[PDB]
């Protein structure tokens, strides 16, 4: 099966900053000009929350700032400017073959003063 | 709103089996997989196996062929997981998520999740 691994698994940024999520596929997760790709976002005491779909697509609801890229094998989340509500871990998961699988995730901390 | 209300916490005795469920509204049951996943404490997720709701088909993760077994009630559009053999390391959080075949390919939306404890 097509394994993801994310790096890192964790990540200090500063607010305003900008912060970049990688996630590589053990395969390729194209088809057709289109990358399986998927982006979740979990905060603690909560399930997770889809950010964007087939690599590139915002779901409704979620800011501008969050926007995802890539395609083949390798694939980058990027949130520009990082917020406070920003904190929380990360997933990419793929959805090309069976099984479904997700990568390992990244943890990613605001610093302030 | 599309909703999974999944059913709540279980403590359960090794050896055994549970039984959890997740009853689905705000769109037609028979449209899209459901899709359930393991999140074990302080860890990352685990798919487990999806189920299409209209013919009953079924695909599962290798990992957890054999012991959990994933089933579906158009009438009062539910989907039921079932889990045997149970034991300490099963201890973990398990989620039920609705996945858009013909929509565009996501797990959209995830239900709230149910935790079970083996002890």
């Amino acid at each position: 099966d097509i394994v993801l691994t994310q790096f890192p698994g964790s990540l200090a940024v500063s607010l305003g900053q900008r912060a970049t999520i990688s996630c590589k596929a053990s395969q390729r997760v194209d088809y057709d000009g289109v990358s399986y790709m998927n982006w979740y976002q979990q905060k603690p005491g909560q399930p997770p929350k889809l950010l964007i779909n087939a690599a590139s697509d915002l779901e409704s609801g979620i800011p501008a700032r969050f926007s995802g890229t890539g395609s083949g094998t390798d694939f980058t989340l990027n949130i520009h400017p990082v917020e406070e509500e920003d904190a929380a871990t990360y997933y990419c998961q793929q959805s090309n073959y069976d099984p479904w699988t997700f990568g390992g995730g990244t943890k990613l901390e605001i610093k302030r003063a | 709103e599309i909703q999974l209300q999944q059913t709540g916490p279980e403590l359960v005795q090794p050896g055994a089996s549970v039984k959890i469920s997740c009853k689905a509204s705000g769109y037609s049951f028979t449209d899209y997989i459901m899709v359930w996943v393991k999140q074990s404490h302080g860890k990352g997720l685990e798919w487990i196996g999806n189920i299409n709701p209209y013919h009953g088909r079924t695909a599962y993760n290798l990992k957890f062929k054999g012991k959990a077994t994933l089933t579906v009630d158009k009438s009062s559009s539910t989907a039921f997981m079932q889990l045997n053999s149970l034991i300490s390391e099963d201890s973990a959080v398990f989620y039920c998520v609705r996945k858009g075949y013909v929509e565009g390919g996501g797990l959209d939306y995830w239900g709230q999740g149910t935790s079970v404890i083996v002890s």
